């Protein structure tokens, strides 16, 4: 059960990081 | 069982994404001077 | 004197469905059009909308050609597999249309290069027309895909593979995007939510303004053979930016004071080009100005002087007389349900420059990226193609880029 | 003109197809007695794609029901829109496989597949320009999966140029009805990767989850789930049946969403889907349809697309709408969420617009994303398959029927090499 | 174009917001069904600020209800104008905090606030140009104070460049509904001074005083209190919805009334507010609105400003008025009582006029004063906080949830230096 919690935490962190990355990419496109 | 390998894949991918995020912050900070 | 029009594809005959509506509404002057047309497509759905539409009796039943099944956004399918059975029937009709004619100025073709029918059998029709007549002009008003606004996925493959034949087959090729026209309808026509119908209506305005010299008597007439000399300085450089003025609504038109000086200016700003490209990066090789309606030669003469003396735009070092004017007396007509107000006078400008060299370069990367990983290539190869023609069409556009850079210097 | 022959297999296929012919017959305005009674002219000129005029205005569907148990046939014949089929088309065995893939693929199929092929051939050449076949079946059952899969292989041998759609449901461990689900689904996929043209993957978790969260139904029986699947199937072949400002047939969608020949497993979604209590609290615009389309909690598969990247995507719109709004919305989602899309492919979204909405609605949409998140289920299945096959559970029920150990190893091999190629292209 | 998204938290927030949406919808001529039935074209020009057109005249409010117990949600849908809210905007927990700021800020907030954030995101991106957010809540309760304050902090780090109003009633010893009021108020104010752009102090004691003397009501239920608060909220944002001779937007008010980033606690009053027995004997001119505005017994807080000094003040007038009269009245009340005003700022009063009165009156006004006397509440609350915390009363319900002791000491220090810093500029 412990490893299951690790899975559902790492994906959520991974998801937040991917969303931040998209924001940065969008800003570069607008600024260029 | 197989979740033990899933945690490795997810951990390594998360760390690599941080490296991409870091480089992108320098890129936008570099263009902001040129503006 | 007559000129016949061919329409290919979903985009071609919808453009024609608006273009012929304008011709009938506009009309011995009719002799050049009355129709001398042919619709042809692989999908029967859009042609048979005409067969049951309001213009049932207007078109002779045979004219409306229609295949059995679509090429499905597949240049190879619409050029090698399915084209081979319908193209022969089409051109073996167009011949007897020309035999009906006596003083044929030329043909004019309408196609979009993104699709399979507009691109594939477009080029196939063009190749048998060039070997059959050769000398007679074939004006091709094509619709290239926009850089950022796009509806398909494999359209880079189609656009490159279509262009390789559009070079050495058509005589005068006018680019038209969809984003640029969308921007025109958003900016000037203030239509925030446009559809394909509005685009096709103002495309017909451009076509009508360049054939009105044959149809009606003006102060300075200009035939289709005239564009052949006055705008193409080299046999393989014929790609024309288009523009129109005044594109204006029904209320704004009355408020503003339309004249010759300001519309000659408005037809030169990149905020009014029919192709998404910035001619500030390029240098004008030649310009052509069709004036319709209430025009005396003095103010058109004065207007080209002010353009030459401005420095916001530049010309090539080769042409001091870099213009070709043309004046016709009859004003542009309006369509009920159309958005363009009635104007005493309008200007359709067709230029040639090196800004077009940017669109091909922009196109190259998108095609290059997909081709390197061999995306979607298995569809075209199983249709009948090989890796040879992909790579060789690629290097043809590479040569064209160097060509524009060399001539522009 | 273009022709679609319908083939339904098994209990799942028959009941899904029953609801399908209900909604298509209403769209074309045909009564339960078989006669035309519609109002608009538009509904007449394109009924040959799905029907055949028999005599006295009798339009019979071009369908083939196929199973091994008579309960499904009698339930079909009992209900409304049950007396519109030709009784000769109810090709029907008698013994029954019963969740044994070997029975439905080697023993019992061997005496039925001859009769179905006779009917489908006579029904195929009855029309002039075939567009393709349309199959609805499952991958957990035996007579649906095994016989339907064998029928797919034989059909692709005879007609190798014609198109092929397969609406197949796959089993998931959260909704696990039979015990031998992995043994069936793994072998079934082995044949689907080489025989079908494209497969629109379905599942019951997402369907039950959709009716809970978005539809907020209280008792979602199979009728409502089959109603949703039918609405998807009507949306995918609306372009043939009705004129539009931009048409996209079956072949047109296939070439724009399949970048490599083995990458033909799709995810599906339908919009708009709103609760009955909130149907009047909403607008009907293109942006609203797009927000509900690209929601990851709206696919009809239990595979979150945000767990991977989209290779391509497709949006079929129905209704009077502006094409500019269509392209701007697709471009907007392509720029803001840049990481979820593949990079060496620009324009991962093909779009199309038809001018006739489904009955009762103003504007609808159908999404078909070919993503690389679909590989999780194949891994999600293969781990179960190995769990049984490491220790030969239930294996003799198939071994004493003809399958040898190499067949299961081959099925594992094909499953494993497939999940690697999805991982490769991500 | 300029847009306000509305957020209601807890039981206090739900009743206040309920009577608020009735008042605005009645001003814009929208009936309980939610369809337009007004007459003037002027009422339609500025409905984008608070509503979205759904279909066929249906206007839905741009509000989000957020709580923890379903009694408030069902009481909202029961009453009139209850059928206008979109049911999806009822984002909602199930367990209940119950007057425990730690339960409202650490345990139940951590799983509800992601949901309320997602609704707010959709509501913010659904519109084009945000003017600000509007949050109504209390400071004594738990599900309003702790959760709402966490929502404020989360939103401020998301959209940092937009305004934000929060209308908060605060506890007082004379109206003491719960026992841990100071432990909730002190921690809530600590977060408000560092997150919110501007706050509007309210209390229930002053509202009861208003209903006794000015309204002369027999039975002042909560409906009338919410009626007064709603009239104030409509009065301040009237400038964005209607044109006038001198328009003053929310940002224009914020920069004109806040001299220093920590001095953003205002006391509010509204005029005219008269009993039905004396409403017949009254006149409607500018001086009668002012001398009822600037009366100390009309403020909606129990902080008498003449026990302090005015920094700045503002009046928002509604109705066809003469701007000369408006300015000379502000001049008169500032010249006579010069001691009550700050000295190093001349012309302490910002004034504005709008040309649309509320229905039922010919001329009205709304007063917003940023005095320094608001520190009476801070000392008045902090001593009760100290009286329990010196002796560790009720502490374990806060401590055993995740909070430690330095949180209370830091909160004490920040509240204490805040009242100290108000006193220095005084
Ligand atoms: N201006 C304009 N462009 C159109 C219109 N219809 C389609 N297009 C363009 O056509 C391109 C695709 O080709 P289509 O004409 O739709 O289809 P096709 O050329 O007949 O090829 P197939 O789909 O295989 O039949 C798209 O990129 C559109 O931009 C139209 O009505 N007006
Ligand atoms: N959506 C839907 N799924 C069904 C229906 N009937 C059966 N299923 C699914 O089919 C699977 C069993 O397939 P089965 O009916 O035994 O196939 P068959 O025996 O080969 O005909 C189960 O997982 C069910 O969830 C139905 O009417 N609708
Ligand atoms: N003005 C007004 N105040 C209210 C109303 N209902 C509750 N309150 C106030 O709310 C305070 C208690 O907060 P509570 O409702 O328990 O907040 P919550 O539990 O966090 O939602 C009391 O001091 C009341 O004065 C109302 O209808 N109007
Ligand atoms: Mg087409």
């Amino acid at each position: 059960e412990a490893q299951q919690n690790d899975i559902k935490a790492l994906r959520r962190e991974l998801e937040l990081k991917k969303a931040k990355l998209n924001e940065l990419h969008e800003d570069v496109r607008r600024k260029e | 069982p197989f979740a033990q390998a899933l945690i490795n894949r997810l951990q390594d991918e998360g760390d690599m994404l941080a490296r991409k995020i870091v480089l992108e912050m320098r890129k936008t900070k570099m263009l902001d001077q040129q503006l | 004197r007559e000129v016949i029009s061919i329409h290919i594809g979903q985009a071609g005959i919808q453009v024609g469905n608006a273009c012929w509506e304008l011709y009938c509404l506009e009309h011995d002057a009719f002799n050049t059009f009355f129709p001398r047309c042919i619709f042809l497509d692989l999908e029967p759905t859009v042609v048979d909308e005409v067969r049951t539409g309001t213009y049932r009796q207007l078109f002779h039943p045979e004219q409306l050609i229609s295949g059995k099944e679509d090429a499905a956004n597949n240049f190879a399918r619409g050029h090698y597999t399915i084209g081979k059975e319908i193209v022969d029937l089409a051109l073996d009709r167009i011949r007897k249309l020309a035999d009906n004619c006596t003083g044929l100025q030329g043909f004019l073709v309408f196609n979009a290069v993104g699709g399979g029918t507009g691109s594939g059998l477009g080029s196939l029709l063009l190749e048998r027309l060039s070997v059959d007549y050769g000398k007679k002009s074939k004006l091709g008003f094509t619709v290239y895909p926009s850089p950022q606004v796009s509806t398909a996925v494999v359209e880079p493959y189609n656009s490159v593979l279509s262009t390789h034949s559009l070079l050495e087959h058509t005589d005068v090729a006018v680019m038209l995007d969809n984003e640029a026209i969308y921007d025109i309808c958003r900016r000037s026509l203030d239509i925030e939510r446009p559809t394909y119908t509005n685009l096709n209506r103002l495309i017909a305005q451009v076509i009508s303004s360049l054939t009105a010299s044959l149809r009606f008597d003006g102060a300075l007439n200009v035939d289709i053979t005239e564009f052949q000399t006055n705008l193409v300085p080299y046999p393989r450089i014929h790609f024309m930016l288009s523009s129109y003025a005044p594109i204006i609504s029904a209320e704004k038109a009355y408020h503003e004071q339309l004249s010759v000086a300001e519309i000659t200016n408005a037809a030169f700003e990149p905020a009014s080009m029919m192709v998404k490209c910035d001619p500030r990066h390029g240098k004008y090789m030649a310009c052509c100005l069709m004036y319709r309606g209430d025009v005396v030669p003095k103010d058109v003469n004065a207007s080209v002087a002010t353009i030459k003396t401005k420095r916001t735009i530049q010309f090539v070092d080769w042409c001091p007389t870099g213009f070709k004017c043309g004046i016709n007396y009859q004003p542009p007509t309006v369509v009920p349900g159309g958005d363009l107000a009635k104007v005493q006078r309008a200007v359709c400008m067709i230029s040639n420059s090196t800004a077009i060299g940017e669109i091909f370069s922009r196109l190259d990367h998108k095609f290059d990226l997909m081709y390197a990983k061999r995306a979607f290539v298995h569809w075209y190869v199983g249709e009948g193609m090989e890796e040879g023609e992909f790579s060789e069409a690629r290097e043809d556009l590479a040569a064209l880029e160097k060509d524009f850079e060399e001539v522009g210097a | 003109m273009r022709e679609i022959v319908h083939i339904q297999g098994g209990q799942c296929g028959n009941q899904i197809g029953a609801k399908f012919w209900e909604v298509v017959s209403d769209e074309h305005g045909i009564d339960p007695t078989g006669t035309y009674h519609g109002d608009s002219d538009l509904q007449l000129e394109r009924i040959n794609v799905y029907f055949n005029e028999a005599t006295g205005g009798r339009y019979v569907p071009r369908a083939i029901l196929m199973d091994l148990e008579p309960g499904t046939m009698d339930s079909v014949r009992s209900g409304p829109y049950g007396q519109i089929f030709r009784p000769d088309n109810f090709v029907f065995g008698q013994t029954g496989a019963g969740n044994n893939w070997a029975k439905g693929h080697y023993t019992e199929g061997a005496e039925l597949i001859d009769s179905v092929l006779d009917v489908v051939r006579k029904e195929a050449e009855s029309c002039d320009c075939l567009q393709g076949f349309q199959v609805c079946h499952s991958l957990g059952g035996g007579t649906g999966s095994g016989m339907g899969t064998l029928l797919i292989s034989k059909i692709r041998e005879e007609y190798p140029d014609r198109m092929m759609l397969t609406f197949s449901v796959v089993p998931s461990p959260k909704v696990s009805d039979t015990v031998v689900e992995p043994y069936n689904a793994t072998l079934s996929v082995h044949q689907l990767v080489e025989n079908a043209d494209e497969c629109m993957v379905l599942d019951n978790e997402a369907l039950y989850d959709i009716c809970f969260r978005t539809l907020k139904l209280t008792t979602p029986t199979f009728g409502d789930l089959n109603h949703l699947i039918s609405a998807v199937m009507s949306g995918i072949t609306c372009c043939l049946r009705f004129p539009g400002q931009l048409n996209a047939d079956l072949r047109k969608l296939a070439v724009n969403l399949i970048p490599f020949p083995r990458l033909h497993f799709f995810m599906v979604g339908f919009t708009p889907l709103t609760s009955r209590g909130s149907q009047q609290y909403r607008a009907l615009t293109v942006p609203e349809l797009t927000q509900q389309m690209w929601d990851a909690k709206n696919m009809m598969c239990a595979a979150d697309p945000r767990h991977g990247r989209y290779l391509t995507a497709s949006a079929l719109f129905r209704g009077r709408m502006s094409t500019k709004e269509v392209d701007e919305q697709m471009l907007n989602v392509q720029n803001k969420n840049s990481s979820y899309f593949v990079e060496w492919i620009p324009n991962n979204v093909k779009s199309s617009v038809c001018d006739i909405p489904p009955k009762g609605l103003k504007m609808s949409a159908t999404f078909i994303g070919n993503s690389t998140a679909i590989q999780e289920m194949f891994k999600r299945v293969s781990e179960q398959f190995t769990a049984m096959f490491r220790r030969k559970a239930f294996l003799h029920w198939y071994t004493g029927e003809g399958m040898d150990e190499m067949e299961f190893t081959e099925a594992e091999s094909n499953m494993n090499d497939l999940v690697s190629e999805y991982q490769q292209y991500q």
